[PDB]
């Protein structure tokens, strides 16, 4: 169905073979990692850019370039290492990973490290030019800073033969994260990847459906400028569009339907729903909170206030129990702020949730 | 006779107690309807989601994916195919105990190793398997969020299928997960409310103690069916299910008051009753402050009222033994011979039973520095809640009691 094929061009793992949205920044890259690769000399550079803008991707295309390259005998031939930061258990183990990638030995952190300077600092034998890909670097982190320090000091011996490339969300990190020796190092070199125009979305959203006339141009101009006014993410782009398709299987409503419901909070049906005891003890709270004025209010104040409201409602008068089991329950969905597991009539109270959306849930 | 009773007594615990699967579903079609679905399309193609759902604790959350795999497993021999794996917050509370019942749950500990090593790589580089997370909000108080994290991009990797299915009752899930994995979080979020009028509670708990038609004695399943059905209209059965459905629409409360009447049914009282009802919910509904009040002596009376002296006294300000005691002392003064002639320590040693007890709690706790005495002490009950157990009390003195109204 041309539902079907809808869904599988717009699913997230399949990537196209080179949209030229970012060809501006590949041509970069290409000349840069080009001329590292040919004279047979090391480099670093910094990329920071937010979530979403195809850094992963643009990456992993370069290189898949450069190897194609290389396939023809055009180019030296390279050694090709790709570690994720968030994907190893330890920040230390990382030096084991390089190695067994290289060499596959296996050895402690402090012993491959050692093997690893031993490689990149003494001139042994002729090896092809090692390129290293280091994934989301900031979770690398160490108070000493000496696993940083070595990844970004390696490449510059002559001897490395080590192209580095970091990809992280953060540009203030070579400041305020890297101290003064390093951050001259990565300095001048520093990428930024702007968010997608909304122009750029709808294009890549028309490369995704090329020969395929499934969606009205509205939906499509309408989430691509929802997109570009509230984070400019392809991946929300696409969630959203499948959303459409879905709703389509069950127009510009079902592209509604789909940014209101992924995106909007359910705090206000949540209140909606609650019970009539539930409503009361909110009442109650607002009522003290604006005969005090403080955001914070004890138990016990809230429980007379509760008792009085229930007088004026007719209600049966509850107990202190109740009203604490209420309390709890409440606390359990994150709607309020408390400690109840020791302390039961001196408890702080604090509202999780905007005062006017309480009112606005509660007038109706 | 005994043996229909025992019959229907075994039925009703398990159906209470171990909460076993039954096909009667309340308000959840459309949410059942839309989880089947995207079962079905993440089993018979190599599709890929993300769901988590948002309830309530005691509101069947488990119970919908229990019925949604017993109904769509046994389709077909994709079973065969389809692998599950099921992981509890509470007890895998570390990423290597999480890792490890992972490998065994697999058959894989023969394939990856036995030792302790911390290399994981030989799951990594291997790897339809659906996973069932409960209690997911655990996992996110991790150091690093790391198994979340590969979770979800193995869910985004075009390698293998993989299903992810978390529970979470907190409904700010979506702030404690870290920038990256929200990204890569699947948006699918489904929603568990008790959203029913009171009839349709009525309705459920008509339903809830009827037989199943599958029960040997037909025209005793036709009497019980007619009891329940009179025992519905009752406007005190109706009064106690009101009163329980405005304290909470839980179906889990509701389980255990069903349990508890039963628990008073006989050989001479087939048949329940709404004072059967009436005392469960009476026996569900007390405070457990004025019994611990009640069961008190004379001396820890007279304390209690000189505590609320001090409170009334001096508004909202803690206390110390030697002012309880002086007034105290003032007390027993200003009568004139009352049988009260008691020295320090056992009046101290009331006050340490006090404390033991919790009904006292000190404040910027400290020891050594500061003796039991002269100790920042306060009280953590009410005025109306001393009266109404000093009520209650079986024999009260009458000069204690004038002492309270004072
Ligand atoms: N040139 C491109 N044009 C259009 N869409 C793209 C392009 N490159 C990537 N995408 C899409 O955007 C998504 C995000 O790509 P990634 O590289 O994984 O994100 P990222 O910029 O690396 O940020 P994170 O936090 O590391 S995932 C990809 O999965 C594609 O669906
Ligand atoms: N829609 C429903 N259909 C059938 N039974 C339900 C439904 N909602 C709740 N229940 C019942 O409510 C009772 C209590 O639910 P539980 O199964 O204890 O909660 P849970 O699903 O285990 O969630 P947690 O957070 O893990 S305690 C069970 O006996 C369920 O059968
Ligand atoms: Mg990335
Ligand atoms: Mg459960």
């Amino acid at each position: 169905s041309v539902l079907e094929e809808a869904r599988l061009r717009l699913h997230v793992s399949a990537v196209p073979e080179s949209l030229p949205c970012r060809e501006q920044e590949f041509q970069d890259i290409y000349n840069f990692v080009e001329s590292k690769l040919l004279d047979h000399t090391g480099g670093c550079m910094y990329i920071s850019g937010v979530p979403g803008t195809g850094k992963t991707a643009t990456v992993h295309e370069v290189i898949r370039c450069l190897q194609q390259a290389a396939q023809a005998n055009d180019v030296p031939p390279f050694q090709y290492i790709e570690v994720n930061g968030m994907k190893l258990t330890e920040p230390h183990q990382v030096y084991v990973q390089i190695l067994q990638k290289l060499t596959g030995q296996k050895a402690t952190a402090n012993h491959a490290a050692e093997l690893l300077a031993k490689q990149f600092c003494t001139r042994g034998s002729p090896q092809e030019t090692t390129v290293l890909l280091v994934d989301e670097l900031d979770l690398l982190w160490t108070h000493k800073q000496d696993i940083m320090y070595n990844l970004f000091d390696w490449p510059t011996h002559k001897e490395a033969r080590l192209v580095v490339l970091a990809i992280a969300n953060t540009m203030d990190l070579p400041e305020r994260i890297m101290m003064n020796r390093v951050s001259s190092r990565l300095g001048l070199t520093r990428m930024c990847f702007q968010p997608y125009t909304y122009s750029q979305l709808q294009q890549i959203l028309r490369s995704r459906l090329k020969h395929l006339k499934a969606f009205e141009d509205d939906a499509i101009q309408l989430v691509a400028r929802k997109v570009a006014a509230l984070s400019g993410d392809a991946r929300r782009c696409l969630d959203i569009c499948r959303r459409a398709t879905e709703i389509c299987e069950f127009t510009i409503a079902h592209s509604m339907e789909a940014v209101d419901e992924m995106f909007s909070s359910s705090y206000i049906t949540a209140i909606k729903n609650s019970s009539v005891l539930e409503q009361s003890f909110l009442r109650a709270i607002l009522a003290e909170f604006r005969r005090s004025g403080l955001e914070e209010a004890t138990f016990q104040q809230i429980y007379s206030q509760h008792v009085a409201l229930c007088r004026m409602e007719g209600l049966p008068y509850p107990t202190m129990s109740e009203t604490m089991a209420v309390c709890s329950h409440l606390g359990s969905c994150r709607l309020l702020l408390v400690e109840p597991s020791r302390n039961d009539l001196l408890l702080r109270v604090r509202l999780n949730v905007s005062q006017d959306d309480v009112l606005y849930a509660l007038k109706d | 006779h005994t043996e229909c009773l025992s019959q229907v007594q075994r039925i009703l615990r398990e159906r209470f107690c171990r909460q076993s699967p039954h096909s009667n579903l309340f308000g959840v079609q459309v949410q059942y309807k839309h989880l089947s679905e995207l079962l079905k399309r993440t089993a018979l193609h190599g599709e890929s989601n993300s769901v988590l759902i948002i309830g309530p604790r005691g509101s069947g959350k488990t119970m919908l994916i229990n019925h949604a795999l017993k109904e769509l497993m046994e389709i077909e021999e994709v079973s065969e195919n389809v692998l599950q794996v099921h992981l509890n917050g509470l007890l895998q509370i570390n990423d290597k105990i999480a890792l490890k019942e992972i490998t065994r749950q697999l058959n894989l500990e023969n394939v990856v190793g036995d030792k302790v090593f911390g290399s994981f790589a030989e799951n990594l580089s291997f790897l339809p398997v659906i996973f069932i997370l409960d209690e997911f909000d655990l996992f996110a108080h991790h150091k690093n969020q790391t198994l979340l994290y590969n979770l979800f991009d193995i869910s985004q990797s075009a390698q293998t299928p993989i299903a992810v299915i978390g529970l979470t009752c907190r409904l700010d899930i979506l702030e404690l997960l870290e920038k990256r994995v929200k990204s890569r979080f699947s948006h699918r979020q489904i929603h568990l409310m008790n959203s029913f009028g009171f009839p349709q509670y009525v309705k459920i708990f008509k339903e809830q103690l009827s037989l199943p038609a599958e029960f040997p004695d037909k025209v005793f399943a036709e009497k019980w069916n007619e009891n329940v059905q009179y025992l519905s209209e009752d406007r005190s059965v109706q009064e106690v299910l009101q009163k329980h459905f405005n304290i909470s629409k839980n179906l889990r409360s509701l389980h255990m008051l069903l349990m508890l009447a039963l628990n008073r049914v006989t050989a001479s009282h087939p048949f329940m009753t709404a004072v059967d009802l009436m005392e469960a919910s009476q026996l569900c509904s007390m405070d457990s402050k004025a019994n611990i009040v009640h069961g008190l002596s004379v001396l820890e009376i007279c304390l209690i009222i000189a505590m609320k002296h001090l409170n009334d006294i001096y508004e909202e300000e803690p206390f110390n033994f030697q002012m309880v005691y002086n007034e105290f002392q003032k007390f027993v003064q200003r009568k004139a011979h009352s049988v009260y002639n008691f020295e320090k320590p056992v009046v101290m040693k009331a006050f340490e039973h006090l404390q033991q007890l919790e009904l006292i709690k000190p404040m910027e706790r400290t020891s050594g520095n500061s003796q039991r005495e002269y100790q920042l002490m306060k009280l953590l009950l009410d005025n109306t809640q001393i009266m109404n157990a000093l009520q209650k009390y079986p024999n009260c003195p009458t000069d204690v009691r004038q002492w309270a109204t004072s």
